[PDB]
């Protein structure tokens, strides 16, 4: 795809899930799209990074392996194809022009309205050598959560591949052991998908009691 | 309570009738609960309040055996009746309206 | 076969049906124009001002809330023209003058249309240092509905109802000028 | 340019009003020669003779007339029947200052009468309305007296003059409304309803009155129509530039010597109005004045040899409006006037809008608080600043007409404005009062 | 309850009796329709209408407004919108004679301001108020159109040209006295026979409307320089 990732549709003024408190203000419609592909021109050494990244992958492989690359607040996302994760990670690596030898962790992310993509996985790589920082991102479906696991490339990555299995059911794939690390073994449901109730209790007070906030109303 | 991360607060409104006023306005809180076993000290409560009636004193001691003891209503929480002060069941002070109140032109 | 007009709004062509008022075009496309008087239920009525736009060809900023979508126009909205926004923001400033200080006490406070609306295209301090209008608080039209008419912009909604939807014309704009105001007759 | 009585040609007689004076110099002679012609000859005369609308808007009357849809020769069914046409003639002049057409309408109201049969019979309207502001009850009596005379002479009704034209007039009454002298205000005080303007479109040409066919003349175009039937076209546009041909009514009136209606042809600059006047109050100077009502832009005396034509006025930045001319001297203090006028509209705004309502009740105060001495510095940037925001984003024009005054005074005095900020007016009301 | 405004309320609220007489609503419903007859749509009648009972009482009221929502189907709503839209529907009750200063910028400056100070300290009324006699009711009105003739003051909409403050104090001493002093564009008359010409149900033929100094000056003119159209 090229057209910037619609992860929700909001209906209605006033950024309000539900029907509406006044009448005739929900009919607008606006999809919240995260930003997509940047023009060419990167800022900054995210263009040099990108160039030594083409050239280091064939063109064949770096087209199959970048599916975007969103240069946002002067940040990079490398949107990576599930599957090529390994190749590139290990390319980020070792190349002495890029060496990214400082990945940071594995943070999961849900978009339970974004088809085929309600999972993604950010990876923020650090270069010491250039002092550089990238992220990048890798989507999965619900349906399967499946990620290649960058175990052998990055094994900082291990305890966030199983972190965010725990969280979100993100299935790391080659992972050495993808157990809870946070929730017991035993846990039923991951806690940090959308679809998970907060699951608090209602606050007590005298005469009445406040329902946790998942439950009242919101105007995200 | 809008703002308490911790719905710490539980309050509800009740109109100030000729009869009984409690204070100026059309509106004030019948209803005022904090549940300091929920409470974090944060803060935003005073930040919000748009009147000043919520303050925090440098008070601290605080703690009991019970779970209900520490949700702390209205009767509690007021501050004391102070000199030049009457109860608050009265009509506003002569010549006088909210806008005199928020404004600080009214002396006991 | 429903007749497709196509027109640019800012800069992003979009096709509606004709006959389609800008308004709702701009909903359809995801531009949040400010609304007070409009209501897609009820005839369009102009009344408030708040809707206006930027239309090629238009000396005057058009309500967009009355004006009928046509095959070649092009809109611009306060995203895309400092005029807009300027006439926007004008009438949400003459908005808020007489408005009372009431968010606290006011029911509609946290939902309320006008404060959201004047957030987002509102300016964020008031110039007005004058007297503001003053009615008695609250007057009841009938057993269920308090009406508080210092709040009211005169969007006419309520009485558009009450009229239109409703053939139940109980309630309508008395009084002229600042002094206009939603009533009942006497005591009906 | 010389003065030209057409209309006012009769005044100075006896009993100018009653019929027999009206026909005693040639009245009706010109409905006659409307009916000898077809309604669209008659609609294809009064274009070629450029006559331009009377109640500030300047249209072509001739264009409007011509925009009523009449069956012009095709009849597709026989059911539904199209929509009656309605003639309203705009019997309302409340804008400051324009007091023109009352003194027309009092003095020889056969004029009015003939011009609406003949407007009626142009675009086959078979009911008009002369819709007058209750607050001229004596040019209310005349009306009525003249419309009762035209019906036992046989000019209303059905059939006049045998012509198979049928037409019955009604004199409507308005109350008390600024707003109700615009069209589609008009219209909604005609139905019974608040005087509101409409929305735009549909426009009064295709859903007026009753949401039929409507067509909205001031009493001055309708008026001079009379005088275009007999005398030609010709003659009427031998006076007057080209784009703006004919004679109109100017209502001298302020600090001038002899204030009154002065008959005279489009583009006469108000020097030689002044000069026929015997020149402003004597021992004072042009300070300012308003070319039409107040709606209209201040012009001072850099001004004062401008043509008082629509395209001259439009050169200077103003409009012609009603020719009311309002004239002020040295001892006027622009703030005041500008105070008065704001505080007119304030009281005039049906509320509708929230830019005329809102706007107008906060320039009242903040003149108010100018020329009380509480005024600052940034009070005339405000000012400014919501004129610009309540100019062209009202609903209707009263709002325009609102800022108008108040961003012309600015742009003209803002010496003086800047004069009041030191301790309010100092200017003496009393040495304006005409030594009352 | 107490629903709608209150009685206090700025621009006094439509109030006073609830109902008229039997034989009142009879002649109403006479004048009524008569009035309804003469438009092509019976609501159209409900302006003059409105005049009609604000004849048979001083001023507006809850009676006139529910006879006129009753004659024209309307409900009490839409005839008190219409109502209280316009000025000349008075809300209190109103004196024989409604003096209305022209307060307009151009009245205003040239005496109209005086001319009003000079009355209220006269009679002591305040502008919209009654006198104790019950005769004048003192008002100040917007532009009448009848600029030209400076200083205009209003009696029962009677003009009352180039007032000053002495000869505007005359005259209301004359109104409120007994003898009125003859309009000088007009022809005086109660402001329930006013009222009752508004509708149209008063014959049109009255006396004065004479043309007057302004209304002529620019014909006097064009006399004394022999100005004149340019003829076919
Ligand atoms: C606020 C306002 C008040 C008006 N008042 C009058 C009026 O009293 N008399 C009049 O003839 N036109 C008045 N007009 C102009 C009307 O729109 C009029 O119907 C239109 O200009 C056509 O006039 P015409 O016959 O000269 O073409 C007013 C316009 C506005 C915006
Ligand atoms: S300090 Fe106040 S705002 Fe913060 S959690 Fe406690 S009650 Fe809520
Ligand atoms: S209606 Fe007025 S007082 Fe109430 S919440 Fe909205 S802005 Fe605040
Ligand atoms: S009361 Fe009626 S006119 Fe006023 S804001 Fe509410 S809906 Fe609009
Ligand atoms: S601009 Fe003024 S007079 Fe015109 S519709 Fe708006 S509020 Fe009414
Ligand atoms: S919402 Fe369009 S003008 Fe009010
Ligand atoms: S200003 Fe008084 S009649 Fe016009
Ligand atoms: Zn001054």
């Amino acid at each position: 795809g090229d057209e910037p990732e619609i992860i929700a549709v909001r209906r209605g003024m006033f950024g309000n899930r539900d029907t509406g408190d006044t009448s005739g203000y929900g009919r607008l419609v606006r999809p919240v799209a995260l930003p997509g592909s940047t023009p060419r021109p990167y800022g900054g050494y995210f263009d040099a990074v990108m160039d030594r990244l083409a050239e280091v992958l064939g063109e064949e492989r770096y087209a199959m392996s970048i599916e975007r690359v969103v240069v946002y607040r002067d940040q990079l996302t490398i949107e990576v194809s599930r599957v090529q994760l390994p190749a590139v990670a290990s390319v980020l690596r070792d190349d002495p022009d890029l060496r990214f030898e400082l990945c940071l962790g594995v943070s999961g992310v849900h978009y339970p309205e974004d088809t085929g993509r309600e999972l993604h996985a950010v990876y923020p790589l650090m270069s010491i050598t250039h002092n550089r920082r990238i992220q990048l991102e890798v989507a999965a479906p619900d349906a399967d959560p499946h990620i290649p696991s960058l175990y052998a490339v990055y094994p900082t990555t291990d305890w966030h591949e199983r972190e965010t299995y725990d969280f979100f059911g993100i299935i790391f794939d080659g992972h050495p052991s993808l157990t809870r690390i946070e929730m017991p073994d035993d846990w039923e449901g991951h806690p940090q998908r959308k679809d998970y109730p907060l699951g608090g209790i209602p606050v007590e007070y005298h005469g009445a009691q406040i329902p946790p906030p998942d439950q009242r109303r919101s105007y995200s | 309570a809008w703002a308490c991360p911790a719905d710490a607060i539980y309050v509800e409104g009740a109109d100030n009738t000729a009869d009984e006023r409690y204070s100026p306005g059309e509106r004030y809180g019948r209803v005022y609960q904090i549940n300091y076993l929920r409470c974090i000290g944060c803060g935003l409560c005073i930040e919000a309040c748009p009147t000043r009636a919520l303050t925090m004193t440098t008070e601290y001691e605080m703690a009991d055996d019970n779970r209900a003891d520490l949700i702390w209503g209205k009767d509690k929480l007021l501050a004391p009746l102070q000199e030049g002060m009457q109860a608050p069941p009265h009509d506003m002070a002569p010549g006088k309206t909210d806008d005199d109140y928020y404004l600080g032109n009214v002396t006991p | 076969p429903v007749e497709m007009v196509s027109l640019t709004i800012d800069d992003h062509e979009i096709s509606v049906p004709k006959g389609t008022l800008l308004i709702r075009a701009a909903e359809l496309m995801g531009i949040q124009i400010p609304r007070f008087c409009d209501h897609p239920l009820l005839d369009p009525v102009g009344a408030c001002r708040q809707c206006l736009v930027e239309v090629e060809g238009q000396r005057k900023p058009m309500a967009s809330c009355t004006t009928t979508v046509m095959p070649d126009m092009v809109v611009r909205t306060q995203f895309t023209s400092e005029a807009a926004d300027k006439a926007q923001r004008g009438v949400m400033e003459l908005l808020l003058i007489n408005h009372p200080l009431d968010c606290p006490i006011c029911d509609k406070g946290g939902e309320c249309p006008l404060q959201n609306q004047a957030m987002s295209n509102g300016r964020p301090e008031t110039r007005f240092e004058d007297v503001k209008r003053t009615f008695p608080k609250p007057i009841s039209i009938s057993s269920q509905v308090l009406l508080d008419r210092e709040r009211c912009v005169l969007c006419a909604r309520c009485t558009r109802f009450s009229s239109q939807i409703a053939g139940d014309p109980f309630i309508d704009l008395m009084e002229r000028g600042a002094l206009q105001q939603v009533g009942i007759g006497q005591d009906k | 340019t010389p003065l030209t009585p057409v209309l006012s040609r009769f005044w100075d007689e006896p009993e100018p009003w009653t019929l027999e004076t009206y026909r005693r110099h040639d009245g009706y002679q010109g409905l006659q020669r409307a009916l000898s012609m077809g309604p669209d000859d008659v609609i294809a005369f009064v274009k070629d003779s450029g006559l331009r609308g009377r109640g500030g808007a300047g249209f072509p009357t001739g264009t409007k007339w011509s925009f009523i849809p009449q069956e012009r020769g095709d009849q597709p069914a026989g059911g539904p029947a199209a929509k009656p046409h309605y003639l309203v003639i705009n019997a309302d002049e409340s804008e400051p200052g324009t007091c023109k057409d009352i003194p027309l309408l009092l003095t020889t109201p056969h004029f009015l009468v003939e011009g609406a049969i003949i407007a009626a019979y142009a675009i086959r309207a078979r009911h008009a309305f002369i819709y007058v502001r209750g607050e001229v009850l004596p040019v209310l009596r005349r009306l009525q007296a003249a419309v009762a005379e035209a019906y036992a002479a046989g000019y209303l009704g059905t059939d006049i003059m045998g012509s198979g034209f049928d037409l019955d007039l009604i004199v409507h009454a308005g109350a008390g409304a600024y707003i109700c002298g615009e069209e589609t205000a008009l219209l909604d005080s005609l139905e019974g309803r608040r005087g509101q303007p409409r929305l735009r479109p549909p426009f009064p040409a295709v859903a007026g009155l009753y949401a039929c066919p409507t067509v909205v003349n001031n009493v001055e175009s309708i008026a001079s129509v009379p005088p275009i039937m007999v005398n030609g076209v010709d003659w009427f546009r031998s006076m007057g530039s080209e784009k703006s041909p004919g004679f109109t009514l100017y209502s001298l009136s302020g600090h001038v010597t002899r204030p009154g209606q002065y008959e005279a042809p489009l583009g006469i600059t108000l020097r030689e109005l002044l000069e026929y006047a015997g020149g402003v109050r004597a021992g004072h100077q042009l300070k300012f004045w308003t070319p039409g009502g107040s709606s209209t832009p201040l012009l001072t005396a850099e001004h004062l040899d401008v043509p008082l034509d629509y395209e001259g006025m439009a050169s200077v930045g103003s409009m012609l409006g009603t020719k009311a001319l309002q004239i002020f001297d040295e001892t006027t203090c622009v703030v005041r006037a500008v105070r008065r006028w704001t505080q007119f509209y304030a009281h005039e705004s049906c509320g509708k809008c929230t830019p005329c309502r809102e706007g107008t009740y906060w320039l009242a105060q903040i003149y108010a608080r100018l020329e009380n001495g509480a005024g600052t510095e940034a009070d005339i940037d405000k000012l400014l600043d919501i004129s610009d925001n309540i100019f062209g984003k009202s609903f209707c024009a009263l709002g325009d007409g609102a800022a108008s005054p108040i961003m012309s005074s600015i742009k003209h005095f803002r010496d003086e404005y800047v004069a009041h900020l030191d301790g309010g007016c100092p200017f003496d009301p009393h040495a304006s009062t005409l030594m009352a | 309850l107490e629903l709608g405004q209150r009685p206090d309320e700025a621009g006094p609220p439509i109030s006073g009796p609830a109902t008229y007489p039997d034989d009142v609503t009879e002649s109403l419903r006479a004048d009524a329709e008569q009035i309804i007859a003469r438009y092509p749509d019976a609501r159209s009648a409900l302006l003059p209408l409105l005049h009609l009972v604000q004849a048979q009482d001083g001023y507006l009221t809850p009676a006139g407004i529910g006879f006129c929502a009753a004659q024209l189907g309307l409900t009490e709503a839409e005839v008190t919108a219409v109502a209280t839209f316009y000025s000349m529907y008075r809300r209190t009750p109103t004196g024989d004679y409604l003096v209305g200063v022209c307060t307009n910028t151009l009245c205003a400056i040239m005496g109209g301001d005086a001319i009003l100070e000079a009355l209220e300290d006269h009679l002591g009324v305040h502008p919209g108020q009654t006198t104790p006699d019950g005769r004048v009711t003192l008002e100040h009105v917007e532009c009448n159109a009848a600029c030209d003739y400076a200083p205009v003051v209003m009696v029962n909409w009677e003009f009352y040209d180039n007032q000053t403050p002495s000869s505007a104090r005359d005259l209301v001493d004359g109104l409120r006295s007994g003898s009125p002093p003859p309009p000088t564009r007009g022809s005086l008359c109660t402001f329930r026979e006013t009222a009752r010409t508004l509708a149209g149900l008063t014959d049109p033929n009255a006396p004065g409307g004479a043309p007057g100094a302004a209304t002529l000056a620019g014909l006097r003119l064009a006399r004394e320089r022999g100005m004149t159209a340019p003829t076919p």
